[PDB]
């Protein structure tokens, strides 16, 4: 599974698959994809 | 019908069109490794070396001037007056 | 002899000075080394974690790339190409780090102090973020709301102006020479009268008018030049300069050694 | 600076002179033609695809 | 937006004036050439740039993540 | 994009000397040094102390693009004199000079 | 008119020109983004087998 984000209570889902498009406890069908847990390197310039 | 050389009534100077064809094939021909008869002082562009044998008339060509009536004439360029 | 130095202003921050005795080449050619060639110390990497803020990422690390930062021992610190380790290593450059969250309902501001020095400097003094400021408050970098983090890591390493505007320790530099125009270097545009319309600079109270109908002037050269130098404040105004009258001689010596070698 | 041309100063913009941000949006979506097909947002692996 | 770093021009730090700006002027209510006097802002290649700043991060604050 | 990097302003680069020593044929005992990494700051400075000297007859630098760090000093100087002396005793008047001024100003920062 | 008289055709390239007083008359500077996209046939002959080589 991977970690899914709530549209406007902002609450962790982490759905599977074959569970459709929707938020747990509301009926916000926008869920986020969150950021990667790895680092990104910039420059200054 | 191929004018005589004795009735040829063309300007005998080369224009620039026919100077200009005439270094294009010949430095095309020495491209494509064609015998050079002028000694080469070090070059290595092909334009340069068929420019160098224009300056010397070397290049071993003939112009066949085409009339309106559909006859022509042969003017080498050996003979024509460059400039 | 050679040149001389009046100072005549001498502050934290901006300090003028009398630079005489010197052909407008070498006076020129030390103002330019003075704003050019000069080491610095700034952010050259920014490694974001997380970052939950309104602003954009590579704009925060342009922020902090535009940081000053002190550079006293810089001189020991050697470059990044020229240590023969991969990436970095205690030889090349500083590690810094931020770490930044919303608590109370007021926003939190993230200052330049909050930067701690989790690397070792080896009895060097840089690294330590420049505080200018009369409330003891470093560079305003962002705000934060509750519930906003914001964790990164920076690699400080060395550099000159002329890799990124952000190694520039001098500001700007007053260089002014000739306050009565007598050099006939400038023919002043009048509408009515150039006595009337333009005033009269400070340096001039350190000469005087060269005085009318007196002989024309061809036979005077360029000297007597002023210059204020104001630092950011990564290094004072003194390190400035010498850094900078050294810079232009390893520069010189490097071209004789370039010559002597043919 | 003839014609019309202008000269920037290389350390303004350094410093961060008239900088902005572009922000590009890709849409895409998965459609059914008639049930039987069906497109699928997946990573396609290089050995079947 | 929220405080430019340093300078366009010069190269002086500013960031740490604004706190200290808008102090001076909630606090003293002095004009904006009086507080630019009192920061040591000496050109107006600085003073363009407090003077003609537009800090829209509250605006951009008031959202929730 | 396709604009060079920033430190190739000031670093050598591989197979590149700092001098190019070319003789000139333009006028007797005249020569060209290509100078590498470089512009007006070293250019007017060295032109200037090769301008003080009498020996230097003719003596000049120009920058022919400013994409590339490089800068051409023509030097032509007397008979029976080489102009890579010039260039000498001109290095070793600027390092006096900046020593001098150095030490000057030290002197005079120590009073303040 | 836009596949006999004209048409669109290929080894060219198109973007803003600006001025530059340091080069000649009938030079043009061109990118070297241009200068690697864009190419030209040249003929292997005995004169250049070194430089083409070299180019290889
Ligand atoms: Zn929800
Ligand atoms: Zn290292
Ligand atoms: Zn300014």
């Amino acid at each position: 599974t991977l970690k899914y984000i709530c549209a406007e209570c902002s609450s962790k889902l982490s759905l599977s698959r074959t569970d459709a498009v929707r938020c747990k406890d509301c009926g916000h069908r926008i869920l986020l994809k969150a950021r990667t847990k790895r680092l990104v390197q910039f420059e200054a310039r | 019908k191929a004018i005589p050389k004795d009735q040829r009534a063309t300007t005998p100077y080369m224009t620039k069109y026919e100077r200009a064809r005439i270094l294009g094939t010949r430095a095309l021909q020495i491209s494509m490794n064609a015998p050079v008869f002028v000694d080469l002082e070090g070059e290595t562009d092909p334009l340069r070396i068929a420019m160098k044998e224009l300056a010397e008339k070397k290049i071993p060509l003939v112009i066949r001037r085409y009339l309106p009536d559909g006859s022509f004439e042969d003017w080498s360029v050996e003979e024509l007056i460059v400039d | 002899e050679g040149p001389q130095v009046k100072i005549r202003e001498a502050s934290k921050d901006n300090v003028d000075f009398i630079l005489s005795n010197v052909d407008l080449a070498m006076a020129n050619s030390l103002r330019r080394v003075m704003i050019a060639e000069i080491p610095t110390l700034a952010i050259d990497s920014v490694e974001v974690e997380t970052n939950t803020t309104v602003l954009a990422d590579e704009f925060i690390a342009h922020r902090l790339g535009l940081i000053p930062l002190q550079s006293m021992d810089i001189e020991q610190l050697e470059y990044s190409r020229d240590c023969f380790c991969e990436d970095h290593c205690d030889k090349c450059s500083v590690v810094l780090t931020l770490q930044a969250f919303g608590e109370s309902e007021s926003t939190t501001n993230v200052y330049s102090k909050d930067l701690v020095i989790v690397s070792n400097l080896m009895g060097r003094n840089i690294g330590h973020p420049i505080i200018q400021d009369k409330e003891g408050n470093g560079v305003l970098i962002c705000k934060l709301r509750k519930g906003q983090e914001l964790k990164l890591t920076c690699v400080a390493k060395k550099g000159i102006a002329k890799e990124h505007a952000k190694w520039g320790p001098a500001a700007a530099i007053e260089f002014e020479y000739d306050p009565w125009n007598k050099l006939k270097h400038t023919d002043y545009w009048y509408e009515q009268d150039s006595a009337k319309e333009w005033p009269q600079s400070k340096n001039c109270e350190y000469e005087d008018p060269p005085n009318e109908g007196d002989p024309f002037d061809y036979k005077a050269q360029a000297d007597t030049f002023y210059m204020n130098v104001e630092s950011v404040g990564s290094i004072p105004v003194d390190q400035v300069v010498v850094r900078g009258i050294d810079t232009l001689q390893k520069k010189v010596a490097s071209i004789l050694l370039a010559l002597t070698q043919m | 600076n003839q014609e019309d041309s202008m000269i920037m100063n290389q350390s303004s913009i350094d410093r961060g002179l008239f900088r902005s941000l572009f922000f590009r949006s890709y849409m895409d979506q998965e459609k059914k033609y008639g049930m039987s097909i069906t497109e699928t947002f997946e990573k396609p692996q290089r050995t079947n695809t | 937006m929220i405080v430019p770093v340093r300078c366009f021009s010069c190269g002086k730090v500013v960031g740490d004036k604004w706190e200290s700006y808008l102090n001076l002027l909630q606090e003293d209510e002095l004009d904006e050439g009086t507080a630019l006097s009192r920061l040591g802002l000496k050109r107006y290649c600085c003073r363009r740039m407090i003077l003609t700043h537009v800090d829209l991060i509250e605006k951009f604050l008031r959202y929730n993540p | 994009m396709n604009a060079p990097d920033r430190f190739e302003l000031f670093l050598l680069g591989e197979g590149e000397s700092k001098l190019k020593i070319d003789p000139d044929t333009k006028a007797p005992n005249a020569v060209v040094i290509t100078f590498e990494k470089e512009d007006h700051t070293l250019g007017n400075l060295i032109r200037a102390e090769l301008l003080n000297d009498r020996k230097v007859l003719f003596a000049a630098y120009k920058v022919e693009h400013p994409f590339f760090a490089r800068f051409k000093l023509r030097i032509q100087t007397t008979e029976g004199y080489d102009p890579k002396d010039a260039l000498k005793n001109a290095c070793n008047s600027i390092i006096n000079k900046l020593g001098a001024l150095k030490t000057n100003f030290e002197t005079e920062w120590n009073l303040q | 008119r836009g596949n006999l008289m004209g048409k669109r055709v290929d080894f060219s390239a198109r973007t803003v020109i600006s001025g530059d007083p340091n080069l000649e008359l009938d030079q043009v500077g061109v990118p070297k983004s241009i200068a690697k996209t864009l190419t030209y046939p040249e003929v292997v002959t005995p004169y250049n087998i070194d430089r083409l080589t070299q180019l290889v």
